[PDB]
């Protein structure tokens, strides 16, 4: 349930979308079909790998060694095209996909 | 003007959990009219607090009383502008964090902007009304005076 | 063996130039001098002195290295007056103070003995 | 073991969080002198915290000019409690741990032996990884 709720991207809500994601991108993503085909997809995929990493890690550890530093990144990336949080974003989920 | 804020606050206690540091003590003030909590670290050696006391706090973007901004590069010889030096305390800090009250889909009623001033870090809870001046990563003023 | 001679710490050799001034290209207005065979014993009265001038915005001296006899000192000062005018202004009320305190030292010395 | 293996050893390192503590408020002329041996200095003075009755800095607004570029890291002191990562003041911190640089700019904490150190992702090894050893470099020998 948190896995899913965490990662699932719920597109009828649409409060919380009008609420993260701008005007001109509510409307699309409530429109069009292809998008929530392509958004179902990601996290099918999302729920096979989630699937392969319980195989390949038992007694479930999360602490993994790898090259990129992801939030790291994310984090630079916010404080350099000073990012405010509290406002609508103009990023559409396709494009992320 | 610049002004964020300003408002009149009362000191409720100094140090509710204890002494942590020699030179710097950590107010925990209530507002009036606005019932807005206050939590400020004060250096108490130049400017010695004791409780009950009653300031008049105003947070600034700006200490030039025209607008205009002062770049953060210090400059003693620059008395021309008359800058606001009607009060008794100034701090200079950086807003790091605004928590807030919000939700999935109601937005906030209530904020909390954060303000370290190198070091010396502060919490101003209320309403989210009249706290919109606000923006992280932007530089602020701390201007206090007590009043007798 | 590898000891240098103790005068080395005093004695200007053939070449070296006891002061050399350059300019400082990050900041408007600023300027370093470098003193050789020179230290603590004339660095901090320099800087302390040209602290007390209210058109002097930064004034600060170090030693690079204490084996080798150098110093460095770096004032930048506001526009319509210049790092070598607040050099030598604060030489000049420095050689003032010692006059004006070797006076009175005599005159408190005669006192002292036969008065 | 993809950790950085030279570090602040043992008198910078018991001298930096002594200058990390709140209580660090520094004169002008103290800060003339530290500015004067920092090598990777603009050359602009920045404005104090406290302005008033007395201009004073703070250590961490002039460890603020050592730490190189905008790194961003979140490390944790040697005496931080198991209370205040959970209940109030999560990010007041009454002692002054958990320590925060954003944007190159030592925001709160105190330094020591787990952010200067010869640790895994400690502010030595990701302004090394983020910045390269010509920087890294200064880096050392500014704190120093």
């Amino acid at each position: 349930k948190a896995f899913e709720k965490k990662f699932r991207f719920d597109y009828t809500n649409e409060r919380a979308l009008r609420r993260t994601l701008q005007e001109d991108l509510v409307k699309d993503v409530l429109s069009n079909a292809h998008i929530q085909n392509e958004l179902e997809r990601e996290f099918e995929r999302m729920r096979e790998d989630r699937e392969v990493l319980r195989v390949i890690f038992p007694t479930g550890d999360s602490k993994v060694v790898l090259p990129c530093n992801l939030l790291r990144m994310i984090w630079n990336a916010q404080k350099i095209f000073h990012i405010n949080p509290r406002l609508p974003s103009d990023l559409h989920p396709i494009k992320v996909v | 003007a610049g002004i964020l804020f300003e408002d009149i606050f009362d000191v409720k206690d100094i140090d509710p959990e204890g002494k942590k540091f020699d030179r710097v003590s950590r107010l925990h003030c209530e507002s009036e009219s606005f019932k807005m909590d206050l939590i400020l670290d004060v250096n108490i050696q130049i400017y010695p607090v004791d409780l009950g006391d009653k300031f008049r706090l105003v947070i600034a973007s700006t200490l030039y009383e025209d607008g205009t901004l002062d770049d953060g590069e210090y400059n003693p010889t620059d008395d021309r502008p008359s800058r606001a030096d009607q009060f008794e305390y100034v701090m200079y800090g950086k807003v790091y964090r605004i928590e807030g009250d919000e939700t999935s889909t109601e937005a906030a009623t209530r904020l909390s902007a954060y303000v370290s001033y190198g070091g010396l870090l502060m919490r101003l809870q209320g309403d989210a009304n009249n706290l919109h001046g606000f923006e992280v990563d932007s530089r602020v003023y701390l201007l206090m005076k007590k009043l007798a | 063996m590898n000891a240098p001679p103790a005068f080395e710490s005093f004695l200007l050799f053939e070449g070296e130039k006891k002061i050399t001034i350059n300019k400082d290209t990050k900041v408007p207005n600023a300027c370093l001098f470098t003193i050789n065979k020179e230290d603590h014993t004339l660095g901090n009265i320099i800087k302390s002195q040209l602290l007390k001038d209210p058109q002097v915005l930064f004034a600060g001296y170090k030693v690079p290295h204490p084996l080798e006899h150098k110093i460095i000192i770096r004032v930048q000062t506001t526009p319509d007056y210049s790092p070598q005018e607040a050099f030598t202004n604060a030489i000049t009320d420095l050689i003032s103070e010692l006059s004006l305190l070797e006076e009175r030292f005599r005159v408190a010395i005669k006192d002292k003995q036969e008065g | 073991s993809n950790r950085p293996v030279m570090g602040i050893v043992q008198d910078t390192l018991t001298a930096v969080r002594k200058f990390t503590k709140r209580d660090v408020f520094l004169e002008r002329g103290e800060v003339m002198n530290l500015l004067m041996f920092l090598s990777t200095w603009d050359g602009k003075v920045p404005q104090p915290a406290i302005l008033k009755p007395r201009p004073l800095w703070t250590g961490k607004q002039i460890f603020s000019l050592i730490i190189p570029g905008h790194i961003n890291c979140i490390r944790t002191h040697s005496t931080h409690p198991d209370d205040e990562d959970s209940g109030p003041y999560k990010h007041i911190s009454p002692g002054d741990t958990k320590v925060v640089v954003e944007n190159g700019e030592l925001i709160m904490g105190i330094l020591c032996k787990k952010s200067l150190g010869t640790s895994a992702g400690s502010l030595v090894h990701i302004s090394y990884l983020e910045m390269g050893h010509d920087i890294t470099r200064l880096f050392y020998s500014n704190i120093q």
